């Protein structure tokens, strides 16, 4: 016989959240950052040696 | 070295559809100066 | 002056930046500017 | 000159022209000026969301329309990417200077060191900690 | 400036007077400072001096810095007349004292 | 935006209120030809007050973007409870073009980038205080660890990023990390303690 | 300052005149005092006598 009105008995109770999300997401990417970049204008490149 | 042709660009396909599509495009390739410069080594055990 | 080996490196950092700048400024500004004119012309409300 | 807000680009870490690490303007220029700077032996050279957003500051016009004068005409107009960047064109060892840089398609015409970005912004109802303000549209 | 009757205490007029003051201090002054430097850094400039009456090519680099310079914007179209009356008042005054 | 049939329009008190009081703060403090004028108690030093005045004013308005500072610390305060302004001796250094200058740098600091102890009530009384600063690898090279520069809190980044929506302060700005000109977060601190 | 007619006796104007007086005495004067010390403690300064 609950003689009180704690939130557990409440209905339509707007709970509270935290304004952030946690994601580990390993994103080392050493190779992509270690080889630089070179822009071209063709889908097929080649060298000579 | 990393050869790139189409840089990362946020875009969308054709339209006149009933959906909210999105899409990106990164067109990239791999280049190597001389095969005998770098090296690879495989690990395994003999049978 | 600057070596072509520097300039072919500069082109990579210059373009990459531009890609992110375009991707940001589209969602942050130009997406609103497009409709803001069509509101001003009273084209927009269907 | 006045520059339509449609032809400008900035990084998201920036809040002001001082603090900007990368910034760019898309400019329409003549082959003449470019001839002035590089590639004489060839002038055949030949982004849509900018073109749309500007073309719909009215409806009459379209900025990517065929203006009709053939491409070969030195007097022809051409889009370019003028840039202002803080970066190691040097070795990173060097202080990170700020450069003006100008490119066409796979060509750099010109670079020089500059202290400052030659642009000004007008803004009613500014927002702190930011680059772009409010607008009468956002409000009404 | 119109404390005669036009006392300007309208929140509507002041929420507008804010926006133009933004355009002044974020915009207009940085265009002027922008020029004064750009000009101060290139070319050769003349000035129609009057004492001998004839262009003095004032090496522009010879100019001062922004440091020293206050700038104002949004001038009254008639500042002339008021400056003139200030001058004639100053004149009556300076004449009043023989010293 | 409660439900599709509800026609969830939203009133803009708060906004029509802030711009109200901001209108008046700017009218009062940023209106004048000048910000401040010092005044002396004695003719002995009256000839210095003027100097001081000139100095500060020049520094704050003619050099630093003081209209942006004051207007930021007003509008970007009235909703953030407090906001901050901060100052330094700057120390910039450039054919032997090694020209080098000291300046009084004054800057507005978003209330999102500051930290204080709960026993404090004021800047005097604070025992620990900190500011998260974004700085260049250059400056850090200026002070330590030259042989390495690969150096690579979210609730600050969220709370600032949602002073609008366009922006995000932890976005990939695009210039690669190795670039000495790269920007980096640091923890500047002010602490009362036994380093001794 | 406008006792001619604009006598300023509006509780609305004074509950605003309070907030700017806070910004003056908690804020602005401590920025000036802040500078005057900082300047008074470093560098060499000229004056166009």
């Amino acid at each position: 016989n609950p003689t009180l009105f704690v939130s557990y008995d409440q209905n339509g109770k707007k709970l509270s959240f935290a304004n952030w999300i946690s994601v580990l997401s390993p994103q080392d990417t050493p190779f992509v950052s270690m080889t630089g970049k070179e822009s071209i204008n063709q889908t097929i490149f080649s060298w000579q040696t | 070295t990393q050869m790139v042709l189409r840089a990362p660009k946020r875009t969308e396909l054709a339209k006149d559809g009933s959906y909210e599509k999105w899409m990106i495009e990164m067109e990239v390739g791999l280049r190597h100066r001389n095969p005998y410069a770098s090296g690879v080594l495989f690990t395994a055990a003999g049978k | 002056k600057y070596s072509e080996e520097v300039l072919d490196e500069l082109r990579v950092d210059l373009q990459r930046r531009f890609n992110y700048a375009q991707g940001y400024v589209d969602m942050a500004v130009k997406g609103y500017a497009r409709e803001a004119w069509e509101y001003f012309y009273g084209n927009l409300p269907a | 000159e006045y520059v339509p807000s449609e032809q400008i680009f900035v990084d998201e870490h920036a809040t002001s022209f001082a603090d900007a690490q990368y910034f760019c303007h898309r400019v329409r220029r003549s082959k003449e000026d470019l001839v002035a700077m590089g590639f004489p032996k060839d002038e055949i050279e030949a982004t849509t969301q900018s073109t749309v957003a500007w073309s719909r500051t009215d409806w009459r016009q379209d900025i990517d329309a065929d203006i009709g004068t053939d491409t070969e005409d030195i007097a022809s107009m051409v889009w370019v990417y003028e840039h202002y960047i803080r970066t190691g064109v040097l070795d990173k060892n060097k202080e990170s200077k700020l450069y003006q840089v100008i490119q066409a398609g796979e060509h750099i015409l010109h670079t020089e060191e500059v202290t400052h970005i030659p642009f000004v912004t007008f803004c009613p109802y500014p927002i702190p900690g930011s680059f772009y303000g409010q607008s009468v549209y956002d409000i009404t | 400036a119109y404390a005669t009757v036009g006392l300007m205490m309208n929140a509507a007029q002041n929420r507008l007077r804010m926006v133009c003051r933004n355009i002044a201090h974020n915009g207009m002054v940085e265009l002027m400072r922008g020029i004064y430097n750009l000009i101060r850094e290139n070319g050769e400039v003349p000035i129609e001096v009057q004492t001998p009456r004839g262009m003095i090519q004032v090496n522009p680099k010879q100019l001062p810095a922004r440091h020293n310079l206050q700038v104002v914007v949004a001038i009254s179209p008639n500042e002339k007349a008021e400056r003139a009356q200030k001058l004639i008042s100053l004149k009556q005054l300076i004449a009043a004292d023989a010293q | 935006p409660v439900t599709a049939g509800s026609s969830s329009w939203v009133d803009r008190t708060v906004w029509e209120s802030v711009n109200g009081t901001l209108q008046d703060i700017i009218n009062v403090f940023c209106s004048g030809d000048e910000a401040v004028t010092f005044v002396a108690d004695n003719q002995q030093d009256s000839d210095a007050a003027d100097v001081a005045t000139k100095l500060v004013n020049q520094i704050l308005l003619r050099d630093n973007p003081g209209y942006n500072i004051i207007s930021s610390a007003a509008q970007e305060c009235l909703v953030t409870r407090n906001s901050f302004i901060k100052y330094y001796w700057d120390e910039q250094t450039s054919v032997t073009y090694e020209q080098t200058v000291k300046r009084v740098k004054v800057e507005y600091v978003p209330s999102e980038q500051i930290f204080v102890d709960e026993h404090a009530t004021s800047f005097a009384d604070a025992q620990y205080f900190c500011h998260r600063v974004r700085r260049s690898k250059e400056d850090l090279v200026a002070m330590g660890f030259p042989k390495d520069e690969i150096e690579a809190t979210t609730q600050s980044t969220v709370a600032w990023s949602r002073t609008d929506w366009r922006q995000d302060i932890d976005a990939d700005i695009g210039t690669d990390t190795e670039d000495i000109a790269s920007m980096v977060w640091v923890y500047e601190h002010y602490i009362r303690t036994g380093v001794l």
